[PDB]
RNA sequence: CCGAUAACGAACGAGACUCUGGCAUGCUAACUAGUUACGCGACCCCCGAGCGGUCGGCGUCCCCCAACUUCUUAGAGGGACAAGUGGCGUUCAGCCACCCGAGAUUGAGCAAUAACAGGUCUGUGAUGCCCUUAGAUGUCCGGGGCUGCACGCGCGCUACACUGACUGGCUCAGCGUGUGCCUACCCUACGCCGGCAGGCGCGGGUAACCCGUUGAACCCCAUUCGUGAUGGGGAUCGGGGAUUGCAAUUAUUCCCCAUGAACGAGGAAUUCCCAGUAAGUGCGGGUCAUAAGCUUGCGUUGAUUAAGUCCCUGCCCUUUGUACACACCGCC
């Protein structure tokens, strides 16, 4: 119905922990046929906890304070990872991309004012919206960073992070932040 | 100047405003120079309505000791609506006009004409 | 050993803490011992009445 | 949250309200155009707070009077209290408990006699008397 | 301000307003703005289509050979200013959410009592006192300097690259500016020569008539590069060509061909910010004979995060204390 870039229907991916099922913006109510829209989404909150989840990836990779009016930038590099994706497994490039992030969203942090252990004192989990804004900022920056000082270009490191962090492989930078973090709070229980 | 600005400040009055700001600056008797500052009646400080309704006037006086600073400010009553005292009065004075009895509780009544 | 990872709707919340926002009090239930409820500082909005992920249930209750 | 003020700013809306007692409601955009026109106020950002729980005032003049003070409000409020006056008497039963002591000193008003002024036993034991002390 | 209430009745700042931003196919009107329809002319497929479509080409105020203001403009208005609902609260003074709506907070101007040995006597023919006043601390002229450099600090600009540079092709703004009192000095189209810098004819415009439909940048789409201090970067450095200036050296500025240094994302600390926001990115004005890494504005693209707190810094009210009152950078 949706035909997300002429393809990648919307009515086939499945998000598995009901604390995200209504906080993954993919689904066919909003199914945008492009993640582009000057909506005032920001304005006030949890608009943007319905703002589509590839108009994030496409807003978000927009980051470095070298590039920040690019919003083209972003949109072409994400179809062409969603093309080399859609490749690489054959599956909905939206299903891997919620799949990593569900599996890239910490839950435990630490927070306090005391003294600080590592980070900090008390260990305290996370809601599921700085939750996946942070595991969405995650898969990015870690596009970047390996993107800076190689060949490849940032489509092909956000794909790469992507399968890795769905799967889940200890090598992507998200992911192995993520544990990290989930660790050090554990420690700081 | 206590005497003199009194006096003045008499006849601004009796020429009829809302009221006064007059401010002497510069050294008196003495070396050291302090302003002091002479009020009466309402003054307006803040928004469009004292471009048109205060008026201020700024004059040096040229004395032995040095220099004098004046000022003085006063407003027009709005009352004359052209005149003298400008129009639009200030937005605070929207008048609740009162009816009249306009009771007539008696039964249904025709005159014709 | 390790208690399972458990679902924790959100209820009424009893206000921000760690005298910075940086944490609020949530007072989540588990959907199984529904009459049972727990005490709770979360980070980051709240969306009274959403539903939050949680791996250890008898962590921390303080009350303000 | 967003719920502390001060007091300062709650005052806010009488300087309005019931000078201007006549074109108040229970509203959202219509008592909104009187505010608009009717003071000097400098500057735009404040209009919503002086006048939110504006039309909340004579809401409460529609099921109570209050501060105020509109001079509708009580004049109206009382005339309505003025009415119900009974017909017959809140006290005309003519028979009414008195103890001993009341009888015995409507005696030396020298009346005990004349009329009706049933007698009621006296409390004998007296379970009043205010209590004291643990033991 | 409710609410209390030895207070009552007032005044200033504060929250109206002014402009700006957000809408009216409602009003008035547009040959210095147009838009349509038409009639032309050129066009294309034409095998014919054909009311197929192209034109920022021409004309429809030299007086009908057509109308209209929608697009633009700017005035009048209106319009957005707690009307509806639910929920919270003594249900009291506002918010939360939702509906609808151009919009449920558009940003600025102003701004009280007082006060600061804050700065300005280099703004003035504003000025007191003092100083100088002919071998002038006046004034003018010539030259130099304000640019000077073991070092330390501030604001910025450019970069550290492949979300990139190079080359070529495509497609878009908005403020605002423009010919002279003195004062000479304007914005510039078009055409010709010169690679460029430029020059020479040639107009238009004192401006919604010309620059200008401001064919802006970023950005767009094809090429090359390949992770190399490399085609990143462009400091430093030679030679040549222009331009303004009476005069250009310590280089006014620009252009060409040359040279290719640090810089491989920066600590200790520290600033600004939340919606067209920060930031990328250009364009105007002032400065200006030549002058922008400055600044004031204008746009273009366009975010992440948050709707909390006193944790640091600091501020307002209330109680407390005190040996302080030049008021804790105090006192002792
Ligand atoms: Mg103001
Ligand atoms: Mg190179
Ligand atoms: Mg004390």
């Amino acid at each position: 119905d949706i035909k997300l870039f002429g393809k990648w229907s919307t009515d086939d991916v499945q998000i598995n922990d009901i604390s995200l099922q209504d906080y993954i913006a993919v689904k066919e109510k909003y199914a945008k046929y492009l993640p582009h829209s000057a909506g005032r989404y920001a304005a006030k909150r949890f608009r943007k906890a319905q703002c589509p989840i590839v108009e994030r990836l496409t807003n978000s990779m927009m980051m470095h304070g070298r590039n920040n009016g690019k919003k083209l930038m972003t949109v072409r590099i994400v179809k062409h990872a969603f093309e080399i994706i859609h490749l690489l497994t054959g599956e909905n490039p939206l299903q891997v991309l919620v799949n990593a992030i569900i599996n890239s969203g910490p839950r435990e942090d630490s927070t306090r004012i005391g003294r600080a252990g590592t980070v900090r004192r008390q260990a305290v989990d996370v809601s599921p919206l700085r939750r996946v804004n942070q595991a969405i900022w995650l898969l990015c920056t870690g596009a970047r960073e390996a993107a800076f000082r190689n060949i490849k270009t940032i489509a092909e490191c956000l794909a790469d992070e992507l399968i890795n962090a769905a799967k889940g492989s200890s090598n992507s930078y998200a992911i192995k932040k993520k544990d990290e973090l989930e660790r050090v709070a554990k420690s700081n229980r | 100047v206590r005497r003199a600005c009194y006096g003045v400040l008499r006849f601004i009055m009796e020429s009829g405003a809302k009221g006064c700001e007059v401010v002497v600056s510069g050294k008196l008797r003495g070396q050291r120079a302090k302003s002091m500052k002479f009020v009466d009646g309402l003054m307006i400080h803040s928004g469009d309505p004292v471009n048109y309704y205060v008026d201020t006037a700024v004059r040096h006086v040229l004395l032995r000791q040095g220099v004098l600073g004046i000022k003085v400010k006063i407003m027009l009553p709005w009352d004359p609506t052209g005149k003298i005292g400008p129009k639009k009065p200030l937005p605070d004075h929207v008048s609740i006009v009162e009816p009249k009895d306009e009771i007539l509780p008696t039964t249904p009544i025709s005159e014709q004409k | 050993r390790v208690q399972p990872i458990k679902l924790a709707r959100v209820t009424k919340v009893l206000g921000r803490t760690g005298s910075q926002g940086q944490c609020t009090q949530v007072r989540v239930e588990f959907m199984d011992d529904t009459s049972r409820s727990i005490i709770r500082n979360v980070k980051g909005p709240v969306r009274e009445g959403d539903v939050l992920t949680l791996l250890e249930s008898e962590r921390e209750a303080r009350r303000l | 949250m967003g719920r502390v003020r001060t007091k300062t700013v709650k005052k806010a809306a009488r300087v309005i309200i019931e000078k201007y007692y006549t074109r108040l409601g229970n509203d959202f955009h219509t008592n909104k155009r009187v505010c608009e026109e009717i003071a000097i106020i400098p500057s735009k950002k404040l209009r919503n707070k002086i006048a939110g729980y504006v039309t909340h005032l004579m809401k409460r003049i529609q099921r109570g009077p209050v501060r105020g003070i509109s001079i509708k409000l009580q004049e109206e409020e009382r005339e309505r209290r003025d009415n119900y006056v009974p017909e017959v008497s809140a006290l005309d039963q003519e028979i009414i408990e008195v103890d001993p002591d009341t009888k015995e000193m409507l005696k030396l008003l020298d009346f005990g006699s004349l009329s009706n002024l049933q007698v009621t036993q006296p409390t004998v034991g007296m379970n009043f008397k205010t209590p004291r002390g643990p033991v």
